[PDB]
RNA sequence: CGACUCUUAGCGGUGGAUCACUCGGCUCGUGCGUCGAUGAAGAACGCAGCUAGCUGCGAGAAUUAAUGUGAAUUGCAGGACACAUUGAUCAUCGACACUUCGAACGCACUUGCGGCCCCGGGUUCCUCCCGGGGCUACGCCUGUCUGAGCGUCGCU
RNA sequence: UGGAGCCGCCGCAGGUGCAGAUCUUGGUGGUAGUAGCAAAUAUUCAAACGAGAACUUUGAAGGCCGAAGUGGAGAAGGGUUCCAUGUGAACAGCAGUUGAACAUGGGUCAGUCGGUCCUGAGAGAUGGGCGAGCGCCGUUCCGAAGGGACGGGCGAUGGCCUC
RNA sequence: ACCCACCCGACCCGUCUUGAAACACGGACCAAGGAGUCUAACACGUGCGCGAGUCGGGGGCUCGCACGAAAGCCGCCGUGG
RNA sequence: UAAGGCUAAAUACCGGCACGAGACCGAUAGUCAACAAGUACCGUAAGGGAAAGUUGAAAAGAACUUUGAAGAGAGAGUUCA
RNA sequence: CGCGACCUCAGAUCAGACGUGGCGACCCGCUGAAUUUAAGCAUAUUAGUCAGCGGAGGAGAAGAAACUAACCAGGAUUCCCUCAGUAACGGCGAGUGAACAGGGAAGAGCCCAGCGCCGAAUCCCCGCCCCGCGGCGGGGCGCGGGACAUGUGGCGUACGGAA
């Protein structure tokens, strides 16, 4: 995800659950050379991720 | 001559204040006059060209009779786009030329509640002015 | 040896960015600025420098107070009144 | 690139440099 | 013309010892205006020889007598038609020059 | 007094100002106090100071201050003037009767200066040429 | 220098974003007079003394 | 389609909260669709969702600070977004009546000594 | 006739002078004469479907609402509205909103560390942790509370 | 040639005539297709791509740096220069199919690596003092500079008012 | 008036200088800009009005200023130079 | 009648907002800035500081064929040009 | 071995308010040279000038005589003309240099302390009722608090005032 510069871990962990009602493993963050925040969201192995890419919306 | 020193009669500020109008200001400079039949019907000199009006072209190399709906008022340029007034590429494809709406008579208005409401406020100032003159 | 290999040896800096002009003059040791005075409560300002007055006198930025300061007062400083609706 | 500064002034003529020397 | 036009570079002149004439030059820069010429009437820019003053003497006062000298002269010869044609007036159709008309 | 605050000696220039001991600071020091007062409180006004007492290495000055925003000095007619924001810094501008001294304003032949505004305003008309439009 | 600070990186951010070429669409406007950009900087002309 | 201004002004606060969280979701799948492509009927919805959101946020803030005026409107101490706010010497003026504040003194010498009307030359 | 060199003219190139235009300056004159802790000037960073710069704006971010006006914007797509309907665009703007630094305000300026209450997750206040909301700058004015004094006094 | 304004006369006014000032700006010649593209030993053959090969790539041969390197990684500094794809308009003082050039994209993930914490040389506030003043002097000096805790006593709500 | 041919003359312009073609200085060439202006005090000469007087400064009255911040006028027509 | 204080008008304004006018200048001129101008750029910094207007009435801005890899041409076309 | 009053001085994230800074063309209070001239230069001059510091306002400042005058006396302040390049200052050199009176524009006057007379008759804050409450104002209901005799309010200020 790309997310704005002024946020927690705690906050993109928590977005990602009250968003789309998954739980997630972890948070892990960095910031592009462009302003934006991008945020590997680990999520939990009970899970999937390709099946909530699809709900998403990306493929 | 002009009296009121708030006038602005400056070259470059009126062509400043031409070239620079905002758009309900270039409404009011882009309007042209009517045909005999339509100021006799409603005493009004000139109005404001409107989507759909329907126009005999009266100055240019597209000089002629033929009465042609507007395509569409293009206000950046001071211009319409007029339904026959096109010409031919080098590619085939027409492109509307356009016409300074100076040089342009109205037809046929397209009339709305707005319209008819601007009419008849011009044809009550005309009729005051009238009676003032007469 | 006080050209070529003097500038060669030039690696640590002075002056950064400061955070109220916004330039490169914040010194690093001093702690002062030399553009504005940042530790200085007041603009650093002089009358031999015209042309740096007018670099930033305050017809030069956003104006974002000022200008609707100006319209509210051509306006007539009125508050709390609405137009009459339709 | 940026307009190129004015060649500097070489103090290649004086009292230190002996290459050419009016009567003194 | 403004006092400032002219003046607001700081131009210190390259003095002797290099190949440029002895003129205000622009200190410093990597910039096309960088040693280029300033303060003076023959440089592109700066400022002209006699910058023109508000305080010019524009204004010319008449004796009063004179005025009213000038004015009878003028309206003097408002009449005799042969300095009015000689001015420049169609006069050929006008039944008398001291054309006096009603009050209405 | 006041000493001149340069360096060592190095006055530079003519010796017509080389002195930087004997020389005297132009305003007074009770001004100096309601100076210092306005300056300590820019918030209150100064309406006038007097002398308390003295040392040999100290004035004493008492300033009295005003304050513009309570309403026993707000609402009362006689000095609603002190509110007013044209009398914001009296002590700076030398409007008190400490600081008003030091100006060389008054009437008759002794001042012949401040015979319009200030000092200032009777140089500048003094030093101003009035060129007419018919001259 | 791979050491950076948050206002510096920001900047940094800000310049790369500048340094991008005009879109071919802005040149068919009507009141266009911009040929090119006149602002392309590249990394070693102008150098961003910080 | 159009999310107006008239018809928001009479809705209930929770309803406008649940309209704004459908937009959002709107809004978001907007972007997602703006990343993954989509198409320029999808690209040129976002501009009137966010407009949407504005007039939605705007109609809930004038709601909001009218409801805050009402309940200030009478006390002695209002708030200081509540406070009018015209310049600052001019919010530090006088009160209108401080003005129109006469001494005893002053209100006698108009009382006895006014200026009359009179004209000469007769 | 050669080649090369000089001059002149015709034409073609380098170059942008002259001339003609000017949404620009300069000067003079008139009316107003208004900034800010309810957060000024300035600065930083972001905001367009395709957007670099200028201009405009502030996480409601190429503008929101209201009023006036009345069929567009435009470089290309797109979708609204039926322009027989508070209605596209512009202007006014009086309502709303206005990120961070900055007099700059919890301490310094790395966006680091805090303290006091309230709410929601944790929990069913029982302490951790997370998020959100309101305070915590200096000097000073009136009043309140808590006080100090081998400063001045009454009872013991 | 040009495409939109201009002149004669009577008077008024001026920023009114250039060949120079090592004059100011802009442009262009001879020099001149000249000086030069010579510091650190060295390149050669065949094939691929292409319209094009001395410089790109691959294979082979001969070399050089010789582990205080022409190697592998950091700091200051640079800020995308890192990587892929396409082009060869301009740059790489010859060329280029190549590049750190141009145009689209992509790339930097931390409880443990550092900052963040502490203090050094030092800087710098409060009081205090000085100064017309912006401010300056000084860090214990002309200071009521602690807002913390144990044990006990009174009073109060919250949670099964027992604790 | 374009080019060429012949006879005679003919040293490269500006400046400092007693003296420059100078082995004195500036100078490749071309286009544009470029240097005695404006205010005040005077002095002399000239043009005009009035005349032992002259001038209206400054101000005021008329037009709301297109032409105008022009013009006209003043028991201020003389306070004053 | 000092050692206390208040007070409009006649006054000044190269900053700001809204305007009007010109025996002014016309892109080397006029403000540094008619144009993305206090911009690009230079210096560690205080500071310095440019160059750069014109297609046409309307882009109608040269479809298409042919040589060249292309830049470039030859035709054809638009336009009164 | 303490309590209660007063006086001086503290602490408050106490209730309610003010100031900080910017612009700075005009204005006010300071500070303040040197170029230059005197054909040198040192007083003088440039010059209360540039630079520097603070302060506001739509104008600021000044302002209603501890005045001008010597006359048949005028009568706040400010600004224009004249006085006047004069009186006067100056290595009496260079140079500097007002004012009164007079003609105009405008014209506006006043309040305190003290002296005293009235039962503090005065002022600030909080609770309640009525009015609009978007430059928080007016009346009443409170042995509700506070300031105030170390002096609030009315009369009254040099033109006299009080009973
Ligand atoms: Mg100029
Ligand atoms: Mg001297
Ligand atoms: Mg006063
Ligand atoms: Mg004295
Ligand atoms: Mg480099
Ligand atoms: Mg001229
Ligand atoms: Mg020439
Ligand atoms: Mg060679
Ligand atoms: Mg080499
Ligand atoms: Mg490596
Ligand atoms: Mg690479
Ligand atoms: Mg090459
Ligand atoms: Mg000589
Ligand atoms: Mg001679
Ligand atoms: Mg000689
Ligand atoms: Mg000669
Ligand atoms: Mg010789
Ligand atoms: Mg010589
Ligand atoms: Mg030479
Ligand atoms: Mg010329
Ligand atoms: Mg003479
Ligand atoms: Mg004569
Ligand atoms: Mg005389
Ligand atoms: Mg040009
Ligand atoms: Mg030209
Ligand atoms: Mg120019
Ligand atoms: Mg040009
Ligand atoms: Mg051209
Ligand atoms: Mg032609
Ligand atoms: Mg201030
Ligand atoms: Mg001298
Ligand atoms: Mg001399
Ligand atoms: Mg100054
Ligand atoms: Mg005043
Ligand atoms: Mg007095
Ligand atoms: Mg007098
Ligand atoms: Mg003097
Ligand atoms: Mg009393
Ligand atoms: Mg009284
Ligand atoms: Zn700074």
């Amino acid at each position: 995800f790309i997310v704005d510069v002024k946020a927690n871990k705690h906050q993109i962990k928590q977005a990602v659950k009250k968003l789309y009602d998954i739980d997630v493993a972890k948070v892990n963050t960095l910031i592009r050379p462009d302003g934006e925040k991008k945020a590997y969201v680990r999520l939990a192995p009970d899970y999937d991720a390709l099946d909530v890419a699809n709900k998403i919306g990306i493929i | 001559m002009k009296f009121n020193p708030f006038v602005t009669s400056d070259r470059s500020k009126n062509r400043k204040r031409h070239f620079n109008a905002p758009s309900h200001i270039r409404r009011k400079i882009m309007s042209s006059p009517l045909s005999k039949e339509l100021r006799q019907k409603y005493n009004v000199r000139s109005m404001p060209i409107r989507k759909d009006d329907e126009v005999q072209v009266v100055r240019g190399h597209y000089k002629g009779q033929q009465i042609g709906k507007v395509v569409q008022v293009y206000r950046k340029k001071y211009v319409i786009y007029i339904e026959r007034v096109q010409r031919e590429k080098a590619n085939g494809t027409t492109v509307h030329v356009g016409i300074h709406p100076s040089k342009v008579v109205i037809t046929r208005l397209k009339l709305d509640k707005d319209r008819k409401k601007i009419l008849e406020r011009k044809a009550k100032s005309r009729q005051v002015g009238k009676e003032k003159g007469k | 040896t006080k050209g070529t290999s003097s500038f060669g040896k030039r690696r640590n800096k002075t002056h950064t960015l400061c955070r109220r002009c916004g330039s490169k003059a914040y010194h690093l040791q001093k702690s002062t600025c030399g553009k504005c005075g940042y530790p200085a409560k007041r603009k650093r300002k002089y009358n031999w420098s015209a042309k740096a007055k007018r670099r930033n006198t305050t017809g030069t930025g956003r104006m974002r107070h000022l200008k609707i300061v100006y319209r509210r007062f051509r306006h007539g400083f009125r508050e709390g009144t609405t137009p009459k609706p339709k | 690139d940026p307009v190129p500064y004015q060649p500097p002034f070489l103090c290649q003529w004086g009292r230190h440099q002996p290459a050419w020397k009016p009567l003194m | 013309v403004s006092e400032l036009a002219g003046h607001q570079t700081s131009a210190e002149s390259w003095g002797t010892g290099r190949a440029v004439a002895r003129i205000p030059r622009v200190r410093g820069g990597g910039t096309h205006r960088s040693g280029q010429g300033a303060f003076g009437n023959m440089c592109r820019g700066g400022r002209m020889f006699a910058p023109t003053k508000t305080w010019r003497r524009w204004h010319r006062r008449v004796n009063t007598t004179q005025k009213r000298y000038a004015i009878c002269s003028a309206l003097a010869a408002s009449a005799l038609p042969a300095l009015v044609m000689s001015k420049g007036h169609r006069i050929e159709e006008v039944p008398e020059l001291p054309l006096v008309v009603e009050d209405k | 007094g006041r000493k001149r605050p340069v360096p060592k000696g190095a006055t530079y220039g003519k010796p017509v100002h080389h002195g930087v001991n004997q020389l005297k600071f132009a305003r007074s020091l009770q001004s100096v106090a309601e100076e210092r007062a306005g300056r300590h409180c820019g918030a209150l006004r100064v309406l006038n100071s007097y002398w308390v007492g003295e040392d040999s290495t100290y004035k004493f000055f008492e300033v009295i201050l005003i304050d513009p925003f309570h309403k026993a000095i707000r609402r009362n007619p006689d000095t609603q003037w002190i509110t007013k924001p044209v009398h914001k810094h009296r002590e700076m501008r030398g409007l008190t009767s400490a600081g008003r001294k030091s100006r060389g304003l008054g009437k008759g032949h002794k001042f012949h200066h401040t015979i319009g505004g200030s000092r200032r305003a009777a140089w500048r008309r003094r030093n101003t040429l009035q060129l007419h439009r018919y001259r | 220098s791979s050491h950076k600070t948050f206002r510096i990186k920001r900047f940094l951010a800000k310049k790369q974003k500048q340094n991008r070429p005009i879109p071919q669409w802005i040149r068919m406007k009507t009141g266009n007079k911009i040929r090119y950009n006149s602002k392309r900087r590249h990394w070693r002309r102008t150098k961003l003394g910080l | 389609a159009k999310i107006k201004a008239r018809d928001l002004r009479g809705k209930k606060k929770e309803e406008l909260l649940k309209q704004l969280d459908d937009l959002k979701v709107e809004l978001s799948q907007l972007r997602v669709a703006k990343v993954t492509g989509g198409a320029a009927s999808k690209l040129s919805k976002i501009r009137v969702v966010r407009k949407s959101i504005a007039r939605v946020l705007t109609v809930i803030n004038q709601t909001q600070k009218e409801n805050l005026r009402k309940f200030y409107k009478g006390k002695k101490y209002k708030p200081l977004d509540l406070r009018p706010k015209k310049t600052r010497a001019m919010r530090r003026r006088l009160n209108k009546h401080e003005e129109s504040l006469k001494t005893k003194k002053q209100q006698r010498k108009e009382r006895l000594y006014p200026l009359r009307k009179y004209a000469v030359k007769a």
